[PDB]
RNA sequence: UGUACAACGGGGUAUUGUAAGCAGUAGAGUAGCCGUUACGAUCUGCUGAGAUUAAGCCUUUGUUGUCUGAUUUGU
RNA sequence: GCGUUGGAUUGUUCACCCACUAAUAGGGAACGUGAGCUGGUAGACCGUCGUGAGACAGGUUAGUUUUACCCUACUGAUGAAUGUUACCGCAAUAGUAAUUGAACUUAGUACGAGAGGAACAGUUCAUUCGGAUAAUUGGUUUUUGCGGCUGUCUGAUCAGGCAUUGCCGCGAAGCUACCAUCCGCUGGAUUAUGGCUGAACGCCUCUAAGUCAGAAUCCAUGCUAGAACGCGGUGAUUU
RNA sequence: GUGAACAGCCUCUAGUUGAUAGAAUAAUGUAGAUAAGGGAAGUCGGCAAAAUAGAUCCGUAACUUCGGGAUAAGGAUUGGC
């Protein structure tokens, strides 16, 4: 019958099946549409999530009620050391989909990507790309033939890059590998760009800058086998109901003969692959230049990394991207930053964000001091000193 | 309408069935009844609001001339933990209540004790009748 | 209200895009290309501080003959 | 846990010794609260109000037994010195030192013995009527 | 109103709250005042007459540096004292 | 942006940190953390708790009055914004902090002098107390040096 | 068989709230001795001291030790 | 396509009452005998009747069914064999999600004797829903981390044990809350309807052949999984 | 020993250390516990839980078979030396 009281659904049927993702590194499923008028440009970048922090900003937002007023905001920090290019792939069009017809790799590669190809590195002879390096002999007939194949056919060009995990404090030793699309024009020029860029790095300043809205694609923080109440958001039955109270009691009065795909059962919560769009970059900071965490308003020399470092992460000795709010994934993960897939008709993607202050206090507790010098000055001289 | 400005969001402290204080000398001591204007509609959920929110109420304690009579007016103190978009969390000693007409104009002419910053910015006549903001 | 996929709102957005937003989107591309080229030149400056005929032929003919003996080919019978 | 949670709620919040200091400071404030016209809602119908422990008793004998007690003496021995304002809290950190020191010498000179004499008059008044 | 109409409408035009301000030098229009330093706040230390009080502070500090402000037991020489110390530390352990 | 002081701990309260309480006298009490907030709720006396700065300054720990501590006066009458005046103040603050820290270290030295005399007298009493362990020490040292 | 890995330790960060021991005359009074000694909750000082600090915190020029066991796989 | 509430009333409700709201639309899959969970036989009393045992025109009160460990379905999780192993990818099929209200300005303008009083374009924020997140705030404490308390025991001090985690306070980390924060789009074809050309029918006609616009609709872009018998490109191939 | 107490908690004598074990710490359960602001909006129904609780002092209404009601109610206190 007709339920006597309408109410919305519990959960979203588009984010199904709620299963474990098939890879720790979420897979980019769409890059922006190419305009062959414009220069050669990467469509994406890789990074490692490193905690969160708090900032204050001076908001020039006309129409709003914080116009010409200060605003506290959360931000996420991604360690974004430079990315190394190692290959090219060409993707020809077919009436089945897109097909790869050739992949070309570089001459020399790092132990990191070799470790990625390997699964027991400490026993192997490490014979991965020996014959390919040999194929990189006098004139590289094969290399040039496959590159010319990509220039002739293949329609669209992606570039195989890897990270420099060696730079992070992470204890993994193994780099991630990813195809990132080139969105400029002239397939010939794309291939020439890649050919010139083998064995060379691309920093994050050369892919993004401030006031840019980017998308984060990642995997979300597995919690494991979870029940209905916390996995979909259902009510709880009052108390001491039969066969428990953290579940759906039943379907009603009416009689089906099956259980539907729509009735909110138990299972995995988390480790799902998610794509969260339109996060505004607030700072593209650089390790070469200290006083990253400092500001025009502050003038207090300090890096963004808080006292005692981040929690379950080390220090930021590298270039980093600061975005506002909450991205998917937890600390120590691999996130891909993509750029927006569409021109955004919101003034939010035009306002030149200006910061006043960044919080470099300890996240291993209730932090009250931004610097150990401040802690020293406030506490005063202790017993151990003198 | 009647208020000057947008629907801004500050945490909810005052569900239906909550007796809160009146300290002006219009005659009332207390405010109870049902209704909250600009409240959603969800199964099993209570109408509860603040942000200088307008609410329907009766005098549980006060003069009989205005007991037995439903009336609109506005929250000025809450005692829940509210967040200012400029820094810190704020909270008051208590809840506070007090009386008005649907245009935002007050039956009383002066307010005792502090009144919320955003409540006064949203309701002009509260700011004129209040001597103490925050 | 007017939905997300309302024709009028989308037309208004379409008119806004060609103007003040695409200029800001196109300036960033030139900026970032100018940075990308210098990140190459600095790496060069640091460097100056010091058939397919091999196996595809055999592998593909063997695949095709396995396909034609097992009759498991999409195009050939 | 439950004891602190269910005693020190902001609903059941009491009256912040700073203000009791400012009230016992002057003559008119103490006489007003000794007079305290008949209120139907207050416990003792107004009268029988201790100011140190800001509390309405029912009766004169309940006031007597309150004054002959350590709960009263706790408060009188807490209220002798300065009241610990934000002035103290920031002068400790190196902020508005001179304001704090002016307040301190002001209490030491003017306001201190004022309040002490007021307390003594209160005590002998209560002991004489009771 | 009309400058708004020229640049952009009501909700887009970013007015400069400055350009109206009255200063000694006009070239410094687009400056910013620092609000916070290491732990301190600039507005608290900012007086017109601070350099003279700092000169007095330095005079006082230099007087103290000349004064005695920044600067063995009989019966035991030094090695006797060290022997007693180590014997006592051994005894406690 | 401002840096307030905790009503209890006298510590800095940065933006996005702590809780504020607004008394009926229209008076603000902001705390660095829930520890100090809950102590305020329980009506503790911060001049009796040893982990505050008020207890310290009242007891005669790290000093309370000095010429260094008068510069951070609150200022309710402003000034014309001379950037030269701003730049002078920026250097002045750094200099003042060095001077204050040195004077603080001196105060701590003045407090903790007279401790080594006491420690030495402790050790003297102990060693003159307990000779029967010194025999075990002598014989074991001799045994070890004869062993090596 | 390496800027390798681990167990300990060091440093930083954070939580708590000022350790054990010794002394004082600071201590409501009480007794004894011609003001003085004994008892004495507690207070004051050495002492933001002492303790804990990854078990899913950060860091390491230290000490000590460890690094070829088993099975299986061919176009 | 998306939503269609919160409550009062059991001397009763086959319903009504006042509020909030954009709105508070109707129904089915049970009631075409009988099927989740919850309100609405044995004892006893009053009333009507009966010679009586007892029955009832009634009314009141109290009053023990207890799966799933099987198959299927559903939800999540592995996995043999398709030369071995590893890496990067394609996308058939299936699912799909965003919603509503207010505010500035347009403008006290259009319109109007007056009283009153809109909208497009440009902007800002919130309601319902969803998905993430843990910088901050709050909650949580076997960190049994620190300290304290009662009673008892270890001769006293120290350091500890027991009190079904003994009790009190603070309590990081982790988990977590519209109790905290962040984010949530744009192309083609169409309905009603309005039209162009134009016969049928020497007038005329949006229609018969053709054709332009047009709805929160449809299909796609985008998001989720990835055929375990769907696929490609690529690295190594055994003293 | 605490304490009004053969209550509850710890201990001496005497006795026992028996009840299938090991590793992890998902959901759902069984037995408990805490929770901001609001406080019965929940629900047939305040079911359950919470709150109160010992001892000293003050004080204690209607009604009453004059015997009671009555620990009515409602209030001030509790350590150590
Ligand atoms: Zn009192
Ligand atoms: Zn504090």
């Amino acid at each position: 019958s007709h339920r006597k009281y309408e109410a919305p659904r519990h959960g979203h049927l588009g984010f199904l099946p709620r299963k474990r993702a098939a890879s720790i590194r979420a897979r980019v499923k769409a890059f922006p549409k190419d305009d062959r008028s414009k220069p050669v440009a990467l469509t994406s970048f890789l990074g490692y999530k490193a905690g969160m922090t708090t900032i204050v900003r001076d908001l020039d937002r006309p129409g709003s009620k914080f116009h010409k007023r200060e605003v506290v905001e959360a931000v996420t920090v991604v360690d974004t050391p430079p990315v190394v290019v190692v290959g090219v792939v060409g993707y020809v069009e077919t009436p089945r989909g897109l097909r790869s017809l050739t992949t070309v790799w570089a001459e020399h590669l790092s132990d990191e990507v070799k470790r990625r190809f390997y699964k027991n590195w400490y026993k192997s002879k490490k014979k991965a790309f020996t014959k390919y390096s040999a194929k990189y002999a006098q004139d590289g007939a094969g290399i040039e033939r496959e590159l010319a194949r990509i220039k002739k056919y293949a329609s669209v060009v992606r570039v195989l890059v890897h990270t420099q995990i060696r730079k992070t404090p992470l204890a993994q030793k193994k780099a991630h590998l990813a195809e990132i699309q080139l969105n400029g024009g002239s397939i010939s020029e794309k291939v020439d760009w890649a050919r010139e860029h083998f064995e060379k790095t691309v920093a994050v300043d050369s892919v993004f800058e401030q006031n840019e809205m980017i998308d984060a694609i990642a995997v979300t923080k597995g919690h494991g086998f979870e029940g209905v109440t916390h996995r979909w958001g259902t009510k709880k039955l009052p108390r001491k109901t039969h066969r428990g109270l953290r579940k759906v009691a039943c379907i009603g009065a009416w009689h089906p003969a099956h259980v539907m795909w729509s009735v909110a059962r138990a299972g995995q919560r988390g480790y799902h692959s998610r794509t969260s769009i339109n996060h505004k970059i607030y700072r593209v900071g650089k390790g070469d230049d200290e006083a990253n965490g400092a500001t025009s308003f502050d003038r207090t020399k300090k890096t963004i990394t808080p006292m005692g470092g981040f929690v379950h992460y080390g220090e930021i000795k590298n270039d980093f991207i600061m975005v506002k709010g909450c991205i998917p994934g937890n600390r120590k993960r691999i996130v891909t930053l993509r750029k927006s897939l569409y021109t955004n008709t919101s003034r939010k993607a035009l306002e030149e964000v200006s910061l006043k202050w960044i919080d470099t206090a300890s996240k291993f507790g209730k932090g009250r001091f931004q610097t150990p010098a401040e802690k020293h000055a406030f506490m005063g001289t202790l017993k151990k000193d003198l | 309408n009647g208020a000057q400005g947008t629907k801004f969001r500050i945490s909810l402290g005052l569900p239906v069935g909550a007796i809160m204080n009146c300290a002006d000398n219009s005659g009332a001591r207390n405010l109870y009844i049902i209704a909250v204007k600009g409240s959603g509609s969800r199964l099993n959920r209570l109408p509860a609001a603040s942000l200088g929110d307008m609410v329907m109420a009766t005098v549980k304690k006060g003069k009989p001339e205005l007991r037995k009579k439903v009336m609109p007016a506005i929250v000025v103190r809450q005692a829940k933990s509210w967040r200012r978009r400029d820094g810190v969390f704020l909270y008051f000693e208590d809840n506070a209540g007090v009386i008005a007409n649907p245009k935002g104009e007050m039956k009383g002419s002066a307010i005792t004790g502090p009144v919320g910053k955003e409540c006064a910015d949203l309701w002009p006549r509260v700011a004129s009748n209040s001597g103490v903001v925050v | 209200a007017k939905s997300l996929r309302a024709s009028s709102h989308l037309n208004a957005k379409s008119v806004k895009r060609r103007g003040v937003f695409q200029k800001a989107v196109d300036a960033r591309e030139q900026r970032i290309s100018d940075k990308l080229k210098e990140d190459l030149l600095k790496q060069k400056l640091e460097d100056l501080k010091k058939w397919r005929d091999g196996r595809h032929h055999t592998y593909k003919k063997a695949k095709l003959m396995k396909q034609s003996k097992k009759k498991t080919s999409f195009t050939r019978f | 846990g439950r004891y602190s949670v269910k005693r020190y709620k902001t609903k059941r919040r009491t009256r912040d010794l700073d203000l009791i200091y400012n009230d016992l400071s002057t003559k008119e404030s103490v006489q007003k609260l000794l007079n305290q016209p008949l209120d139907e809602t207050k416990p003792g119908l107004g009268q029988h109000y201790c100011i140190h422990c800001a509390k309405y008793m029912e009766t004169a004998i309940a006031l007597k037994t309150h004054l002959k007690g350590k709960v009263h003496k706790r408060r009188v021995k807490e209220l002798r010195g300065v009241p610990y304002t934000q002035e103290v809290s920031d002068a400790a950190a190196g902020y508005n030192l001179n304001k704090f020191l002016n307040r301190v010498q002001e209490i030491t000179q003017s306001v201190g013995p004022e309040k002490e004499s007021n307390e003594a008059l209160l005590k002998e008044h209560l002991d004489s009527t009771l | 109103r009309d400058i708004e109409a020229e640049n952009g409408g009501a909700g887009v035009f970013n007015v400069n709250l400055k350009d109206k301000y009255l200063l000694e030098d006009d070239e410094w229009k687009n400056d910013i005042m620092p609000e916070i330093l290491d732990g301190k706040n600039v507005y608290d230390f900012l007086d017109p007459e601070i350099a003279a009080k700092l000169q007095a502070l330095e005079e006082e500090e230099e007087k103290l540096e000349n004064e005695g402000f920044y600067n063995i037991y009989d019966g035991f020489e030094a090695s006797e004292v060290d022997d007693i110390k180590e014997k006592a530390a051994w005894i406690r352990n | 942006m401002r840096i307030y002081q905790c009503h209890f701990c006298s510590s800095p309260c940065y933006p996005g940190h702590g809780i504020m309480f607004v008394r009926n006298d229209a008076k603000e009490f902001r705390f660095c953390r829930s520890k100090c907030h809950k102590a305020f709720k329980q009506r503790r006396n911060p001049r009796k708790l040893k982990w505050t700065k008020a207890f310290r300054k009242a007891a005669g720990k790290e000093l309370a009055v000095d010429s260094t501590l008068t510069f951070a006066q609150r200022r309710n009458v402003p000034v014309r914004y001379n950037r030269e005046l701003v730049a002078t103040t920026l250097k002045a603050m750094a200099r003042i902090e060095e001077i204050r820290q040195k004077r603080e270290r001196a105060f701590y030295k003045n407090r903790m002098r007279g401790n080594k005399e006491k420690d030495f007298l402790r050790d003297k009493k102990l060693v003159e107390s307990n000779p029967e362990l010194l025999r075990i020490r002598e014989v074991e040292i001799a045994r070890k040096l004869a062993k090596e």
